[PDB]
RNA sequence: UGCGAAAGCAGUUGAAGACAAGUGGCUUGUCGUUCGUUAAAAUGGCCUCGUCAAACGGUGGAGAGAGUCGCUAGGUGAUCGUCAGAUCUGCCUAGUCUCUAUACAGCGUGUUUAAUUGACAUGGGUUGAUGCGUA
């Protein structure tokens, strides 16, 4: 793993707090300063760099790298071929792009590299280039319509150009612009036939030689991607049902993969017999981020060898410039053929306008094996980050999750919401609340249902078992602001506590008996007014509870579950009301219990009844975070301390699509901050894993941490043996 | 850190025995003891003894006498046993042991000899520690415990005459260095404010924290972590927590310098020589929810005003997100300075207090969240206005408009202005239920009936409005009932409550079949409006026409 | 099966539950049915249970639930929630045992510590028959 | 890519009185055999050793049933009174039965003409016989003479132990299953007397009051008896000489009691109780002699019995009833050439370095409404869903997944008249159901949306649109009153 | 779109430019065009890798089914009849009564708290649907 910002080496390149448009944009596996001789990756960015890094061993401490003399472009790609490299830029009248082709060389001076020139395209819709890489084809928009040209680039050998209405038929004039828009195409290896891959759902070969074309109609929505075999003779398909289909161009005989856990995006032959297949699956039950999973798998068997992901964190909003892909129709899980500029004209302006710009989002860490738990769109990711890669996924609704591709119309279901998800602290149950949706033009559609599961599994499977599940724990249509797992003097760490919006609390806890996990204690109070801004916060001697409500922060007991009494009335303070609504009532220890609200912060002890500190967070939290979201904002220790979190929108010489992220720890009630620290991105969660650190998660999701004769003949012989 | 606070020899009896305390006395002959009857013979008495132990038998008992050894006693049957002289000096405060527990041969002067529980069985000599100021005797592996003010710490168990440990241990003169509830440490006490746990395996501080107040005569409870002390000049035993699976309420210890206060159990009355009164009737420390009530030993309370985030170049503050401002320019000075402004001669007039308010605090005068306030500012600028002159229009308006009032409201009905009424009933955030029923009781016939209806079902929970609301007269829920009936959802599950609250039987029958006809036509109404609600091809053969 | 696929939901043998079962913390009046009652809820006579409790008199059932004895009236009650529960029709004429076992014996079952946990399973057939009242006003309009 | 997720059942929250395990099993004992005999069955006992075969006690005649026929294999007639008691050595080998002259008859089993010794006991009714558990040669009989006696039967002219001291009618024996030399013997005054026999023996050791005149005691661990006379049973620690349950939930006296162990069950063991009201009940043991299951039966019971603890077969529960009848439930349970040619199609890698596997486990079959939603064919789901003998939660769960999966319109529109009736005769029986009228009311309501002309021209939909009507008045009645019952128990909190 | 609670409460829906069609303009409609506002459809659907049979262990059940015109409560019909009421031994529903392989449903038995074994050469060829009636 060469890491980037390990060295100065090229995390100078980019370590900025601002801009990531510097971006990598090409690998080649020779090595371009000195040919005929390869073990390591010459890499082009976007911008001009060429940096030549060993992955062999351990990274070399000054790569080999350049700047080519480049123009305001900003490298496309390039291109490689026997012996020869060619480059491709874009450009700056109607918003389109304008691509031009540029030829290298390198010898003389060894610092640059010279460029040539070969040909402009002055307004390119699409494009894409063949497997080999030998030629290229691209649209055009020039006038009634757009037009398509194809051409050679490493040679002169074909550049043909046609308008795409002689490939469109008769029928799509008087249809649809879907029947007309095109989001695809490929070129085999000799340019002879071609496939335009339509917003309708169809794909047409055209035969370049005389314009004939030929329809392959599968796909009930958009086609994504399209490619060639070497020889031309399959084409594999991919689109928003999550079945990767080969045609047989022979007899057009489609074979399936059906169940592929994301809409492919990309997809193409990869061996030299072209033995693999490289997929990009966009995984858009997320409509908050787009988070790709990249695989390959062998032809053979068709069985997935070396799927590659990050971590799926579900943002409560829109991150940044993020387009969920095109359809056919407008949805909740994408957008129409229309609305893609307004779209992102609109989450532009709601990132610089708005006030509720809080994308933040749970992750939970099992406390057996510090690994991390992203629950997605009904659905788990675990994933272990001392070598961050995934464990694996888990359905844990029954949703229409993955029995389907949903298409056109049924992009606009969704599946149950996971939104909380909690261990018993001895890592052995799983506590999950899921939030049902109906669908939609039906007597049940404004009625939600509330899920309640309790999963199991022993330490050496990877995946859980569900034992039971309450549907509408606290009653009907009423949700679950929070679930508290209990600690390990209950029922030896086996209960939860959940809470209402009405105020009401159910304790639940497993007994061996009736081998299932059921209701034990409950106190409901029956108001007429509703708030989203509870919390909970249990003693550690498993004594009392604190109910922290919406203004009101009520002391209950465990024995008799009401609110807590002593007879002899010792100012027994059992409610402190706030200057506003509470979102966390973290108790550090048994001493003392912080409270953070819309307004301030307070710490309240109970060995001396009374407030101890305050701190200010309105100038910084102000309406920016939906309320119930500063318990995953703030977090604690067991004995070290505690962490505030705040976040910056950084701003022009008005606010920005930027942002910066202010961590700060205390020790024992407030007292120092002995830990201050600026991360140059916006930060969504952080969590204290049970060995004295604190995890954070970026919102590009990096997970960061705050913590305390014979010698000749044997290497001649590796060599001639190897 | 304290507990239940009050109350201003066989140590494991308690009453329904006859003398399982047999102890001696100061200023008296030897020793003592009485009933709630056993002999008092005598174990070789009339030496210089400070205390007295038995081998929990009762009849094998003793007098504990300052002259090197002690003798049996026979308290029930008339026979004696044999004994042996070890030392010749100071045996004051022997200690006879169970069967082959812990016994040696220590009197006051570095001798410890070990020995067993017998007249004639004897162990190594095991007097190798120094001239120790303070031996106690443990059950860790039962264990000799010396602290000496040669100052230096050992122990040495007596179960195979084998020294565990020692260091050097620096203590001073103590005043009661007793060992722990749990035996694992020594809970020795500073001569005023202290209290220190050192680790009693390793003889090292563990945890030196210091105490409440003045107290003497400290010793460990049969607790967790707990101790009781008696006061020096006092007879207050108060309790502190720094016998886990049913703990002790009664009998744990007898150690105090109080007046005469020996046998300390809970009910302490019936004492061995003293004959004296009892006090707190409590059991020894739970596990968290006791030291709610004892939240003593830190009285140390300041001003608490709002802080901010320190300010480390905070020009670069990137897009604050308040309307206009950036942060209020805090005045706390100032704010103890309205106090002056407002308690002046503005006897009836808004001239000098409420523009006093209003200026220190530059609000809208109905509104929160330009707070910087304390809420003991608060309370005392409230009590200047409680006193010589609620005719002020803008600061008993914009501070019922403040989630801090405590507990000052319960005047609310009887002072009786509309708007300032209606305006304590919408947004005064702390408010009796009491008062609040007694205004929804004392039915003035208006839409503030919905208005107090409102808050009294949205703040509290309904067992405790309907325990509460046990508290009314007949007449009241008669005349409630027949407005419902003549002159609405709020007050439609408050009725709800009240013939949930009024009881079972004893009610009447006109008014019932009235209530009866009343909802059953309203149940009519409501299921129609919610019906609204829910409410909310050719042939063979034509004939037609067309233009000519 | 594949590394990169996901696991499937699968409920099993998972037992689904509600949120309302608490089940944790000289003669002159008829000739009546409560001997053979009471030696049904003494026991647990389903059989006999039937036969007492086919009688659907009104008057009968009246003094039948007045004779009885209040330490048995809370099983009874719960004999008739469970009969309730499972077959949907007996809700018709069974209720009206379950109205007067309340009315009689209404100071027994308020003197009872633990009312909703002592006769859980009326609470939660109730509960599951009335909530979805708004569901077929709905569809009856 | 993965494999595709079954159609999950829709299960709803579980209603009361479900069926337990315990119950489960208990309840698989079926097929009734009624025998009537001449006179009231008053004791059985089981063959321990093949323990496939039972000896009832008519009145004078002991009748040996097999455990495979339940027909009278053997008979023993030759008794001149009424034969009270008959059981088996614990080898299965004899089989001795107590006769109403006080005359041990002690045969061979399966050989009812060798009579091999006949004890004379006391000149009253021997009412227990039974041979040692451990030992084999002495054999405990009980007679109405208030004193057991124990012979050893080689010499079976005096008895070797003479176990006096119970003031009313013995009617019971027990051994102690661990120590071998303690009786446990009960009678009619109560006083579960128990003695050890290296003793004097005129004398018990101790004393069980019992309350009520007993009429069995069984020895269920090494410590525990559990005694049943009276309305109740109690168990009695024996090395503490202590009660510690009570079970009384029966009308009339318990007359037997029997106990089984280490038997294929979920129950890991089980006393059964048989007590003279037609109820046979079973009680776990192990929490806390909870009852499980039950039998009722045509007459009162006189006495029962199941089959020993490694019975291997076909299993019995046996109960002879004071009627005069023996109702018994049981529980069930090419060429060379060619082979030298397909040789080796059971090797299954045994003497191999690698051993590959990928042959897929095959899953349950699919049924028609899965493979149609599979196969995206929504309208042929609805109408496998409306086949008649599909089950009330299939049909649920193929509504339901139609209803979250697509959409109910898709499965609805090309329908017309004959093709709805179907839909809407099911959801008239549908819409009583708790668990299943959400999906009945948004199916109808979406149902009359698009087809509200079809419901102008065809009048036999109409008149199920009425019977729909009067259904949902019905149903909002109950919905209705519900609520109220809930409200008049909402005033008793 | 904003505030919200899951209910609800306030706000809407402009402009420019280009192109297409129709009759240089005029009308209408679009936009891989811009600025401002907090703001339905191209006949086109999801892979093979082994099935079948018989058990067993947990989990649910509205039980899957068949009788007795046996009881309890009902809803209702044909013809005659002034009604009274007659015949249809009137029909249908629910509960009860009686019986069955718990018949029903689902998950699992590769290791699991628990619980599985067995058949078959998992091919090729010829008819097999115009050869069939019990209706």
């Amino acid at each position: 793993t060469l890491k980037f910002a390990n060295n100065s080496l090229l995390s100078g390149i980019f370590l900025q707090e601002e801009e990531n448009n510097e971006s990598i944009v090409k690998i080649l596996l020779g090595d371009i300063t000195v040919p005929q001789q390869a073990h390591l990756i010459t890499v082009f960015t976007n911008n001009g760099h060429v940096i030549v890094l060993n992955y062999k061993g351990k990274l070399v401490e000054s790569p080999k790298h350049f700047k080519i003399s480049l123009a305001d472009e900003k490298l496309a790609n390039v291109f490689h071929s026997e012996g020869n490299y060619r480059i491709l830029t874009t450009f700056k009248h109607n918003s389109l792009q304008s691509y031009r082709l540029y030829a290298l060389t390198f010898d003389d001076a060894k610092k640059q590299f010279e460029v040539a020139h070969q040909a402009e395209w002055h307004n390119v819709i699409l494009s894409n280039i063949s497997s080999n890489g030998k030629l290229l084809a691209h649209m055009c928009k020039d006038v009634e319509h757009k037009s398509i040209s194809v051409v050679s680039l490493f040679d002169d050998s074909v550049n043909l150009s046609f308008p795409l209405g002689s490939i469109l038929s008769s029928q799509t004039q008087s249809l649809s612009y879907n029947t007309r828009y095109v989001s695809s195409m490929a070129i085999d290896n000799m340019g002879q036939q071609l496939a335009v891959g339509f917003a309708s759902g169809v794909i047409s070969i055209v035969s370049l030689a005389d314009l004939q074309i030929r329809l392959l109609k599968w796909h009930i929505d958009s086609v994504l991607s399209l490619s060639f075999s070497h020889d031309g003779s399959y084409l594999l398909s991919g689109g928003w049902e999550k079945v990767m289909s080969l045609w047989q161009l022979e007899t057009n005989s489609q074979q399936f993969l059906p169940r592929l856990n994301g809409i492919i995006i990309d997809c193409q032959v990869l061996g030299p017999q072209g033995n693999y297949y490289s997929l990009i699956l966009q995984m858009t039950e997320n409509n908050s981020n787009s988070d790709y999973q990249f695989l390959l798998l062998n032809a053979s068997d068709l069985t997935s060898k070396l799927s590659i992901n990050g971590p799926l964190p579900v943002f409560n909003s829109t991150i940044k410039h993020i387009q969920q892909p095109i359809s056919a129709m407008n949805t909740k899980n994408s957008n129409s053929i229309t609305s893609l500029n307004h779209s992102k004209k609109k989450q532009s302006r709601k990132l610089i306008k708005s006030r509720r710009q809080d994308f933040t989002t749970n992750v939970e860490i099992n406390p057996i094996n510090k690994n991390l738990y992203f629950p997605h769109i009904s659905a788990v990711q675990i994933f272990d980050f001392y070598k961050n890669e995934q464990v694996n996924y888990q359905y844990l609704t029954s949703g229409v999750n993955n029995s389907m591709g949903k298409v056109r119309f049924e992009l606009n279901l969704q599946d149950p919401i996971i939104t909380d998800l909690k261990f018993t602290k001895d890592g052995q149950w799983m506590i999950t609340y899921e939030i049902e949706y109906p669908p939609n033009d039906l007597l049940s559609s404004k009625d939600l249902t509330h899920i309640l599961k309790f999963w199991t599994k022993n330490d050496n499977e990877t995946n859980w078992n569900l034992k039971t599940k309450v549907i509408n724990p606290h009653g009907i249509s009423v949700p679950i602001t929070k679930i508290l797992p209990s600690p390990r003097s209950v029922n030896n760490s086996q209960g939860c506590l959940t809470a209402d919006n009405n105020g009401g609390l159910k304790f639940w806890s497993f007994d061996s008996h009736e081998s299932n996990w059921c209701l034990k204690k409950i106190s409901l109070p029956n108001f007429n007014h509703f708030s989203n801004s509870v919390s909970l916060a249990w003693s550690q001697d498993g004594s009392l509870i604190f109910h922290g409500f919406d203004d009101k922060l009520q002391i209950l007991d465990f024995d008799t579950f009401k609110k807590f009494e002593s007879l002899e009335n010792t100012k027994t303070v059992s409610e402190f009301t706030l200057d506003s609504e509470i979102q966390t009532v973290k108790l550090i220890n048994d001493t003392n219990l912080i409270v953070a609200t819309r307004t301030t912060l307070n710490a309240i002890n109970l060995l001396r009844g009374q407030v101890i500190n305050s701190f200010d967070l309105y100038p910084f939290v102000n309406g920016v975070y939906k309320n119930g979201h500063m318990d995953r904002l703030i977090t604690c220790d067991e004995r070290t301390g505690n962490i505030a979190l705040v976040i910056n929108q950084q701003l022009t010489d008005v606010p920005t699509i930027n942002y910066k992220s202010r961590i700060i720890i205390f020790d024992s009630d407030l007292s120092t901050k002995l830990g201050n620290f600026t991360h140059h991105e916006y930060i969504s969660w952080i969590g204290w894993n049970y060995d004295t650190d604190f995890i954070f998660l970026d919102i590009e999701s990096t997970l960061g941490v705050v913590g305390t004769n014979s010698d000749i003949f044997a290497e001649q012989l590796h060599k001639l043996s190897s | 850190d304290y507990v239940q606070v009050a109350d201003g020899l066989m140590v494991n009896k308690g009453n329904y025995t006859l003398n399982v305390i047999t102890k001696a006395l100061e200023d008296t002959t030897d020793t003592s003891n009485d009933h709630l009857d056993n002999k008092a013979y005598t174990g070789s008495d009339e030496f210089l003894s400070q205390y007295k132990i038995k081998a929990k038998a009762k009849v094998m008992s003793i007098k504990i006498d300052t002259k090197n050894s002690l003798v049996i006693a026979i308290l029930q049957n008339g026979l004696i046993e044999i004994f042996d002289f070890k030392l010749t000096l100071l045996h004051s405060f022997d200690i006879s042991y169970d069967n082959l527990k812990y016994a040696k041969w220590f009197t006051e002067n570095g001798t410890e000899y070990v020995f067993v529980l017998c007249p004639l069985q004897d162990d190594k000599v095991c007097y190798k520690l120094l001239e120790l100021t303070d031996c106690g005797s443990g059950e860790s592996s039962p264990i000799k415990e010396l602290s000496s003010t040669i100052i230096e710490g050992f122990s040495f168990e007596n179960s195979k005459l084998c020294y565990q440990f020692g260091k050097l241990y620096k203590l001073n003169q103590g005043k009661i260095y007793i060992y722990s509830l749990p035996h694992c440490q020594l809970q020795q006490v500073i001569e005023f404010p202290m209290v220190d746990k050192l680790s009693p395996g390793d003889d090292l501080i563990s945890f030196q924290p210091v105490s409440v107040n003045r107290v003497l005569l400290t010793v460990n409870n049969v607790i967790y972590l707990l101790d009781l002390l008696h006061c020096s000049t006092l007879s207050q035993r108060e309790l502190t927590h720094v016998v886990i699976n049913s703990e002790k309420s009664h009998n744990s210890k007898t150690i105090a310098i109080g007046i005469s206060t020996k046998n300390g159990p809970n009910p302490t009355s019936s004492l061995e020589i003293i004959n004296i009164d009892v006090g707190t009737n409590t059991l020894k420390d739970s596990l968290g929810k006791s030291f709610q009530v004892g939240n003593n030993d830190s009285s140390v309370i300041l001003k608490p005003l709002f802080d901010d985030k320190d300010i480390n170049d905070k020009r670069v503050k990137c897009n604050d997100v308040s309307g206009d401002s950036s942060v209020p320019v805090l005045h706390c000075n100032e704010v103890i300075e309205k106090l002056s402004a407002l308690q002046d001669n503005d006897i009836t007039s808004f001239d000098d207090i409420f523009f006093k308010e209003l200026k220190i605090k530059e609000e809208h005068y109905t509104e929160k969240d330009r707070y910087i306030s304390d809420p003991g500012f608060l309370n005392k600028v409230l009590d200047l206005i409680f006193g010589k002159f609620p005719k002020t229009l803008t600061f008993l308006l914009t501070h019922p408009l403040f989630p801090l009032s405590r507990t000052r409201n319960l005047l609310s009905l009887l002072r009786d202005q509309p708007r300032l009424f209606k305006q304590a009933i919408v947004t005064c955030p702390n408010l009796p239920l009491n008062e609040l029923l007694e205004e929804l009781f004392s039915i003035r016939n208006r839409e503030l009936l919905l208005d107090i209806s409102f808050r009294i079902l949205q703040d509290f929970t309904r067992d405790s409005i309907k325990q509460e609301m046990k508290k009314l007269s007949k007449l009241d829920v008669q005349n409630f009932i027949e407005f419902i009936t003549s002159g609405s959802t709020q007050l439609f599950q408050l009725l709800s409550l009240v013939l949930d609250s009024i009881g079972l039987f004893s009610l009447e029958g006109a008014l019932l079949e009235n209530l009866t006809l009343y909802i059953d036509k309203q149940v009519e109404i409501a299921e129609r409006n919610t019906e609204l609600w829910n409410l909310i091809a050719l042939p063979t053969y034509t004939m037609e026409y067309l233009d000519i | 099966k594949d590394l990169a696929s996901a696991t499937n939901y699968v409920e099993g043998n998972a037992r689904v539950t509600s949120g309302d079962n608490f089940k944790h913390v000289t003669a002159t009046t008829t000739g009546t049915v409560t001997v053979i009652l009471s030696q049904a809820l003494q026991s647990n006579d389903h059989s006999l249970l039937e036969t007492v409790l086919n009688n659907r008199d009104e008057r009968v059932i009246r003094d039948t639930i007045f004779r009885l004895k209040p330490a048995l009236a809370v099983i009874l009650l719960e004999r008739l929630a469970e009969r309730i529960a499972r077959q949907t029709h007996r809700q018709g004429p069974l209720n009206v045992w379950v109205k007067w076992c309340l009315i009689i014996h209404g100071g027994y079952l308020v003197s009872i510590p633990n009312l909703m946990s002592t006769l859980s399973s009326l609470h939660s057939t109730l509960k599951r028959r009335s909530d979805l009242l708004p569901r077929l006003l709905a569809l009856d309009a | 890519s993965t494999a595709r997720p079954r159609i999950i059942t829709s299960k709803a929250p579980l209603l009361p009185q479900q069926t337990t395990p315990e119950q489960r099993y208990w309840r698989q004992y079926t097929s009734a055999q009624l025998v009537k005999e001449h006179n009231s069955v008053t004791h059985i006992s089981f063959n321990p050793q093949h323990p496939h075969d039972f000896a009832v006690t008519s009145s004078t005649r002991v009748q040996i049933f097999s455990s495979r026929t339940r027909q009278v294999i053997k008979t023993f007639s030759r008794f001149k009174d009424v034969v009270y008691s008959a059981s088996f050595r614990s080898d299965g080998k004899l089989l001795c039965a107590g006769d109403a002259t006080g005359l041990v008859s002690v045969y061979d089993s399966y050989n009812p003409r060798t009579i091999l010794l006949s004890i004379n006991a006391s000149t009253h009714p021997t009412h227990v016989t039974k041979f040692h558990t451990q030992d084999n040669k002495i054999l405990a009989t009980a007679s109405d003479d208030r004193v057991t006696r124990l012979w050893d039967i080689s010499n079976a002219y005096e008895p070797q132990l003479e176990l006096t001291g119970a003031t009313d009618y013995v009617r019971t024996l027990s051994f102690i299953p661990a120590a071998p030399h303690l009786v446990a013997t009960g009678s009619y005054d109560g006083l579960i007397r128990l003695y050890d026999t290296r003793s004097s023996g005129s004398t018990p050791i101790y004393s069980l009051n019992h309350d009520q005149p007993v009429e069995n005691v069984i020895a269920v661990s090494p410590t525990q008896i559990v005694s049943c006379g009276g309305n109740n049973f109690k168990v009695w620690d024996l090395t503490s000489n202590k009660k510690l349950y009570e079970r009384g939930n029966f009308n009339k006296a318990v007359t037997c009691l029997d106990y089984v162990e280490n038997f294929d069950s979920p129950m890991q063991s089980a006393l059964i109780a048989s007590s003279l009201d037609g109820h046979v009940k079973v009680f776990d043991p192990l929490d806390n002699f909870q009852v499980k299951f039950g039998w009722k039966f045509s007459g009162p019971v006189l006495s029962c019995a199941v089959s020993p603890s490694t019975a291997q077969g076909n299993r019995h529960l046996v109960a002879g009833l004071s009627s005069g009848l023996l109702a018994i439930r049981t529980k069930k349970k090419k060429s060379n050439n060619f082979q030298r040619m397909m040789r080796g199609s059971e090797y299954q890698g045994d003497q191999e370095h690698i051993i590959h596997n990928d042959k897929v486990r095959s899953q349950r079959r699919m049924r028609a409404f899965e493979r149609n939603i599979n196969q995206f064919k929504w309208s042929e789901a609805l109408d496998n869903a409306f086949v008649p003998g599909m089950a009330k939660e299939l049909t649920l769960t193929v509504l339901q997944e139609l209803r979250k999966r697509g959409k109910v319109r898709v499965a609805l529109y090309g329908r017309d008249e004959s093709t709805l009736e179907p839909l809407l005769n099911w959801c008239l029986k549908g819409i009583e159901d708790v668990r299943s009228a959400s999906i009945v009311a948004d199916w109808v309501a979406v149902v009359l949306e698009l087809y509200g002309n079809t419901l102008e021209s065809s009048p036999v939909l109409q008149e199920l649109m009425i019977d729909l009507k009067t259904k949902v008045r019905h149903e909002i009645h109950k919905s209705k009153e519900a609520q109220r019952i809930e409200g008049m128990l909402q005033l008793l909190t």
